[PDB]
Parts: structure tokens; C-alpha cells; sequence
RNA sequence: GUGAAUUACUUAAUCAAUGAAGCGGAAUUUCUAGCGUUAAAGUUUCGCGAACUGAUCCGCGUUGA
RNA sequence: GAGUUCAGCGGCUGAAUCCGGUGCGCUCUCGACGGCCCUUGAAAAUCCAACGGAAGUG
RNA sequence: GGACAUGGGUUAGUCGAUCCUAAGAGAUAGGGAAGCUCCGUAUGAAAGGCACGAUUUUUCGUGCCUAUCGAAAGGGAAUCCGGUUAAUAUUCCGGAACCAGAAGGUGGAAUCAACACGGCAACGUAAAUGAAGUUGGAGACGUCGGCGGGAGCCCUGG
């Protein structure tokens, strides 16, 4: 009878808690020094940003047009200190931290901050600990294979780049929480998501599960992909469910 | 040639207003001149103590005129030369002033004068 | 002192009389001495090298 | 020769000393009035133009364009200055009692104005036409060429309807047209009527079935080249 | 909407990046947490004077899918 | 010379305001450290300094 | 009597507001919408400066690269003591200071080796020119736990 904490997750009180971010993890912009060469920079430091696993390197590039300094947010990959040099480019070296473009990468390396498509500075294995792995090349297509911390393996442009070695701050879900109070921690510095009270303790009013005189669901919990976004609550479109025993 | 991938507007001739016509036929007088900034001095008994003590003249002032109107409107009004200048706005909603007078001056001759005392 | 309280002093009060003084440490000027020289006799002598 | 005057020689390379300032006219994010200039200009280019509109990118040629506007240079109309002086004169010739007719001799002038033209055209009083290639709204004349080639009025397309325009005092002309001209000058529009009845009346039929534009990017046709070859 | 004998093309529209910075053609910088800008040499004319090249030309469709 | 205490006079006149100890003490602050975090804990105005070397009897 | 009636009373360069920005509100550019208005906040904007030059065919050439509102507990220029009133005070009075900005003047220093010397050094000095451009720093930061110093109070010997 009421829209759904699912369907009130459209903004407001749901944003972002952005006020202590150190900036957005981005590539440098594919400019000619990167794309015909290499460019340097200095790791003046490594960070740690709030809601983010994986710390952040603050590495300082010239202007190679302007007398000034560019300063660029990176994920951090393990072994980065600073004093670093990092070497971005098509003739990058292929050492822990360089950028290079994944057609310039032998198959079997670790990679990560990989775009997806070459100029959107970094989509695929950036949460800590993860890392794309090349898998082949098509050189007729200019396309390269990868395999993505999920194991999906995805076809992208030959000229994306990606960070090679793995994303610092492996581990970080290795160590069980222990307490509310460590999840109410974790989750200020992002959303609102947290405590998650389940539809079956609802009424009939707040949610499809909720109601009855036991909490019972008294449905398939598996609703269809098709379903209206107030409808779309428990294991939408799922092709199997239960333990694989 | 252009070395600047950015493309500015130029720069035009601005010609400054040169009107066929007034839009008012006469200037209207100084709103608020030295007669409308002193309205009438107060002579409460803690007013005439400042007179007698502080070398100090209380007038009951307009609401618009700040500390420099309030010495130029005394000095032409009296001929006398206010060293400071210390103004309130009463719980009433009127502006009172506290103007010393200079060492050379005193204010009982001046409060004399007026005819206030 | 705090920022606009900087601007009473004198100008030696607010520096040293050393290069990049009142900017930079004693040692971190050392270390941008000594490592300019010494990457500059690099490119020489990486330019002496493949000059020939 | 100074040897305080050394050479300090800067490499300009990927990563070396700054780069200098270039030629970044192609790289300018120009306004969007510019911009819908040029790219309208492409898309002409580009799209398959229908032959009525594709007739009016081949205009009269250089040398028969300059005779021509030679010819009509000869024949401007009267001016607003010289029409009042001319037209006081006939006031005081009426004053002293003298006809008008006698005072004033016939004009001779370029006929202009689009609907005057057309009346000419349809009427077989026009020798001549000089169509502006560069009307908008291009159908204003679109018409003409067809109007002329059934009446069999010599036309040419010739460029600028500002020259047009100055020919006849104004800004913009669509249309010139020549009616009557002297009889010094008649050689004159005869041998330039014959050179633009050569170059467009008898090329209409051919030309009615030559669609235009069709004319791909450079960057487009070198890479077809290289495929080629 | 254009082609070719099933396929190509890009100007329509869609998307993505930027500070719309080096696109398409031809002619022919990696032992170090440093600094890098306000051209100087060269070549002609009349003292940080001018001009040309240093810094090749051409096209112009900001590039990429 | 102020403030305070005290002794006198009819506003005025006399004095005194001195010398030291202490602390797991309280209040605020300051300095040097330590621990904690899958929590790492605002911005801007303003102010300073530096690299660079335009420029220059007065 | 905080009632009733008549009068009197609140004084600032230094305390706040004002200035700054926060979360956030919000015009303009643009696009929606029959509309009321909605979305938008450097976006698909021609979004504004700065310096050179015998004056340039006495019709100007040549270079160089973001509104606003929003905090009387955040950031932040600079004031203390004694006294005075029936009622005001870091505001008045007496005394004693301070900050910001402006202009020339006295005195001193540097200067025709134009832009000071000393110390091995960390750095010091009463001075000790520095455009554009770049960069660094202060503003500018959690929490708890003891330990050390200071001030005020407390305690205490004459």
C-alpha cells in the first residue's frame, strides 16, 4: 500500500557521503605523450579515502604543453611508495604500476584500473585486491580478451589501458567484522544501507513479504525479471537457486 | 593562427549613455540635509548630567545619519567641533546621539545658545 | 604565528638566507643540490654515449 | 663571433622541454553559429543533391562573368540622387510649357527584382538572365532555369547576388535582366549571349539528370585509397 | 539515408572524452622524491628593433568506439 | 598615583599592602609520547614564503 | 509586586553581525512543460582579463591564460585596567595600548664592484630592490590513555 525501502532508494537520504573524499580514481586523459610514448610522475603520496578500501596515490605529471604541474589520483597497486617514478604510456615499461595499453601487454599479465573503452580512464579492477587478467589478442579486430575479477571474460579495444599489478588492500574482507558497531563504522563513510530490516518483519503495507501470523513469505521469493519495480523484491530473475551440495 | 584551443568573444565598442532627454526635469534637493538630521536635542535629567560632566550634547536624530552627517550637521548648525560621535537607536525607534564636544568648547554655553536648558 | 600575524614581521624573520630558505629544510635543499648535479652529469654523460 | 653567444637548442619531444606554441585552428571548439556554418557547408557536400538544386553549383565562368558584368556596368539604373535632379529638371521644363516626353530620353537600364523578371521571362521581353547562385531560400529560383530554357531566354547562373546587388544599387539581387540595350552594344550582348548559350542552355538537358554532392571527407577517401591499393 | 556483388560507407541520429592539443595525408624522454615558462642559435633587413626559420607542408571532420 | 585594609581630622592627613614553602590536589591550557580503526577524522576567504629574473646626480 | 500610572534608560575601529565557505538552497546558459513552473549550476554558452607600441595606409595592431545566498557554537585584523549610573558599559570617564589602510617627511642602511655581511654548519643580523609565471606553507582539524611544564584556585610557615 506504500512504496517500498526498496523503491524510496531513488536519492535523497540514500546519497553518497562524499564530504571527506580525496578525489575521484581516474587515468590520466589519453593526450600524445600517452598514446605515441610515455610520460613520468612522482608518487608524492599514498592515502587512505574514506569509503574506499584500496588507498589512493597522488602522483604529480608535467603539463607537457603548459608551465605547470598536473597532479592525478590513482589506485594505488601494491609495491607503489612514494618517490615513484610512474611511466604512462604506449612505451611504458612493463613494471609494477606503469599505465600501458592492454595491446602492448603480453597475455597472462595482471592488470587493473582497466577501461573498459579506451578514454573513460579506468573501469574494470579498481576495488582492492582485484585485477584484470589478459587472456589473448585479436590484432586482425584490435581487440583484446580479458578476464574480470568475476570471471567473466569481456572483449575490449586494444588501445585501453590499465594499471599493471594488482589493487592494494588485499585481504580487507578476510577479517570478519565482529560487531555492529565495526559495520555502522564501515558504512557512514558510504550510503545509507545499513541495518537492513527484512520484509518478513514488515506488515502487508510495507513490503510483499511482510504480514500473516508467522513470518512466512507466502510466495516464490524468485519473481520475474518483468516485474513492476515495487513487484521486483527477493531473488529477481534467478536461474537457480540454493547450494551447489 | 590560433595557439589557443579556446575561442574568446571580442571585444566591441561600448558607447556610454549620451540621452535625447532627461528622465527627470529637475534633480530633487538633498534628501537629507543638516535641518533634517538634527531634530531637537534631549534634556532628560541624565542627558543634561553628560552636558555638565562629559562635555557631551544628547540631540534626538534622524534615523539615516551615521556619525559623519551628525558631526557636519553640529558644526554648521553650532559652529562647534564634536571630537566623537556615539549614537544608539532608542527602544522607541529613534536614533540619539552623544556628540563631545572639543576640550576648547564647552557644552554648557553651547546648551545655553540653543535655549534647551 | 597565525597567518596575517606573519605579516607584521620583517622579511628576514620569515626566511633563512639560503637557498629555497624559509621554503624548504636544510637537508631537503641538500638533497635537491646534490641530486640535480648528479642527474645532470647523468644526461651528459647518456648524451655523450649515444652521440657517438 | 661571441663566445658568450651559445646555443641552447630546445627538444621538443614526447616528455621533453615545453611544447611551442602551434597552429590549433582545427582543434578550436569554435561557436555553434560557426559550426553550423561549416557543417551545413558539408552536408551539401555530402548529400546527394537533386539536379535542379545541383545546377546551381556550376556557374558562369570567370572570364564571361567579368564580360558580363562589363556589359551591365553600362547599364545601372538611375540613383535616387540622379532620378530627383532628373525629375526637377521635367518640373521646370513643365513650368516653361514644354512636353515631358521630348525632355527626358528613353532609359536604357538593367531590369531587376525576382516577380519583374519573371513577368519578363514569361513575356519573351528579357534578352538576357543572370541567376545568383547563392539565393536562400534556394527555390526562389530553382523555377528560373526551366522558365528560361521553355521561353528559349538565354540564361546564366552567374555568383554573388551582391554583385547583383551592386549592379543595381541595392545589397542582394536574385535576378539580373537585360531587355534593350544600345545599338553599340548590341555585338556586345550577342556574342555574350552566344557564350552563355553555349555553356548552359544546351548543356539544361544533360544537366537535368546529373544528381550532385556525392563528395566524401578527405580522411574518408584516403582510407578508401589505401583499401584500393 | 548513400553505395558495391551479400556487404561497405557516414552526414542523420546514439554514445563517450577534453582545456574540443598534436587527426588524416604526403614530403622525409627509464640507476635517483631536482629544475624545466617569459627562445637562442642560425638566416636576412633597418637594439632583448623588425622579418624568416628554429618548431616541414597539405587537408580542416575536436577525437575515439 | 590604582584597588584593599587600618588609624586620625573637618573633604583632608597619616600608616600597611611583606617574606617565603608544598603537591598521585582541582580547573584550564601547553609539551613530548602511546593506543585505536574494513572508522583515518571539512572547506573557503585571508596571510606568508620560495624558485624564476622582467626592469631600473639619481 | 514581573500588576497599574507617569517618566527615565541600552553609547564600540577592537564584542558580535557584517566578510568566508560547509551541508544545502539558487538565478543565468540551455532543454522540458497547455501551463502554474520543472530540470539545470562552467552544463552542447562568443560566459574576461593583461601587457607592449615615436602613432597604425592619423578607420589598432601584437602577444600572453566558476553568479549569489547559506554559520550571532566552524574559519576570522586589532583593548586592557581602575572608576562611574537609580537603571548602560571590554561601549561612557580617567589612564594605558593595539590593528588595518593612506600619504609624503625626518633619521639610518645599500648603491658607479647596481641589488648587505657574518658562521665549517644548523642559522643570525636594524635595514638588505624582484614583474609575469610556477610552487610550498599557515588557515587546517578524530579519539582515548597516562607523563611532564605553566597559570588561577586550594593547602601552608613567619
Amino acid at each position: 500500500g506504500r512504496v517500498i525501502r526498496a523503491q524510496r532508494k531513488s536519492g535523497g537520504i540514500f546519497q553518497a557521503h562524499t564530504r571527506l573524499r580525496k578525489g575521484a580514481a581516474q587515468l590520466r586523459t589519453l593526450d600524445f605523450a600517452e598514446r605515441h610514448g610515455y610520460i613520468r610522475g612522482v608518487v608524492q603520496k599514498i592515502i587512505h579515502d574514506p569509503g574506499r578500501g584500496a588507498p589512493l596515490a597522488k602522483v604529480a605529471f608535467r603539463n607537457p604543453y603548459h608551465y605547470r604541474t598536473d597532479v592525478e589520483t590513482f589506485v594505488a597497486t601494491e609495491g607503489m611508495y612514494t618517490g615513484q617514478f610512474v611511466y604512462c604510456g604506449k612505451n611504458a615499461a612493463l613494471t609494477v604500476g606503469n599505465v600501458l595499453p592492454v595491446g602492448e601487454m603480453p597475455e597472462g599479465t595482471i592488470i587493473s584500473n582497466v577501461e573498459e573503452k579506451a578514454g573513460d580512464r579506468g573501469a574494470l579492477g579498481r576495488s582492492s585486491g582485484n585485477y584484470v587478467i589478459i587472456v589473448g589478442h585479436d590484432v586482425d579486430t584490435g581487440k583484446t580478451r580479458v578476464k574480470l575479477p568475476s570471471g567473466a571474460k569481456k572483449v575490449v579495444p586494444s588501445s585501453a589501458r590499465g594499471v599493471v599489478g594488482i589493487v592494494a588492500g588485499g585481504g580487507r574482507i578476510d577479517k570478519p567484522l565482529l560487531k555492529a558497531g565495526r559495520a555502522f563504522h564501515k558504512y557512514r563513510v558510504k550510503r545509507n544501507c545499513w541495518p537492513r530490516t527484512r520484509g518478513v518483519a514488515m506488515n502487508p503495507v510495507d513490503h510483499p513479504h511482510g504480514g500473516g501470523n508467522h513470518q512466512h513469505v507466502g510466495h516464490s521469493t524468485t519473481v520475474p525479471r518483468q516485474s513492476a519495480p515495487g513487484q521486483k523484491v527477493g531473488l529477481i530473475a534467478a536461474r537457480r537457486t540454493g547450494l551447489l551440495r | 593562427v590560433r595557439t589557443s584551443t579556446t575561442f574568446r568573444r571580442p571585444k566591441t565598442l561600448q558607447l556610454s549613455r549620451k540621452p535625447k532627454y532627461a528622465r527627470k526635469s529637475v534633480a530633487h534637493a538633498p534628501r537629507l540635509d543638516e535641518y533634517k538630521i538634527i531634530v531637537n536635542p534631549i534634556n532628560s535629567e541624565s542627558a543634561m548630567k553628560k552636558i555638565e560632566d562629559d562635555n557631551t550634547l544628547v540631540f534626538h536624530v534622524h534615523l539615516k545619519a551615521n556619525k559623519f552627517t551628525i558631526k557636519e550637521a553640529v558644526r554648521k548648525l553650532y559652529s562647534v567641533e564634536p571630537v566623537k560621535i556615539n549614537t544608539l537607536i532608542r527602544p522607541n525607534g529613534t536614533k540619539k546621539a552623544f556628540v563631545k564636544l572639543s576640550a576648547d568648547a564647552d557644552a554648557l554655553d553651547v546648551a545655553n545658545r540653543i535655549g534647551f536648558l | 604565528l597565525r597567518p596575517r600575524e606573519f605579516a607584521r614581521l620583517s622579511h628576514n624573520k620569515k626566511t633563512v638566507q639560503r637557498a629555497y630558505g624559509g621554503c624548504l629544510s636544510a637537508n631537503a635543499v641538500k638533497d635537491r643540490i646534490v641530486r640535480a648535479f648528479l642527474i645532470e652529469e647523468q644526461k651528459i654523460v647518456k648524451q655523450k654515449l649515444k652521440q657517438l | 663571433k661571441n663566445p658568450l653567444f651559445v646555443s641552447r637548442p630546445r627538444s621538443f619531444g614526447i616528455g621533453q622541454d615545453i611544447q611551442p606554441k602551434r597552429d590549433l585552428s582545427r582543434f578550436v571548439k569554435w561557436p555553434e553559429y560557426i559550426r553550423l556554418q561549416r557543417r551545413r557547408k558539408i552536408l551539401n557536400l555530402r548529400l546527394k543533391v537533386p539536379p535542379a538544386i545541383a545546377q546551381f553549383q556550376k556557374t558562369l565562368d570567370k572570364n564571361t562573368a567579368t564580360q558580363v558584368f562589363k556589359l551591365l556596368n553600362k547599364y545601372r539604373p538611375e540613383t535616387a540622387a540622379e532620378k530627383k535632379q532628373r525629375l526637377v529638371a521635367e518640373a521646370e521644363a513643365v513650368a516653361n510649357g514644354k512636353s515631358a516626353q521630348d525632355v527626358s530620353k528613353k532609359p536604357y537600364n538593367v531590369k531587376y527584382g525576382l516577380n519583374h523578371v519573371v513577368a519578363l521571362i514569361e513575356a519573351k521581353k528579357a534578352k538576357l538572365v543572370l541567376i545568383a547562385s547563392d539565393v536562400d531560400p534556394i527555390e526562389l529560383v530553382v523555377f528560373l532555369p526551366a522558365l528560361c530554357k521553355k521561353m528559349g531566354v538565354p540564361y546564366a547562373i552567374v555568383k554573388n547576388k551582391a554583385r547583383l546587388g551592386t549592379v543595381i544599387h541595392q545589397k542582394t539581387a536574385a535576378v539580373l535582366a537585360v531587355t534593350e540595350v544600345r545599338e553599340e552594344d548590341k555585338n556586345e550582348l550577342a556574342s555574350i549571349v552566344s557564350a552563355v548559350d553555349a555553356n548552359f542552355s544546351a548543356k539544361y538537358d544533360e544537366s537535368r539528370r546529373k544528381w550532385g554532392g556525392g563528395i566524401m571527407g578527405g580522411k574518408t577517401q584516403a582510407l578508401l585509397a589505401k583499401r584500393a591499393k
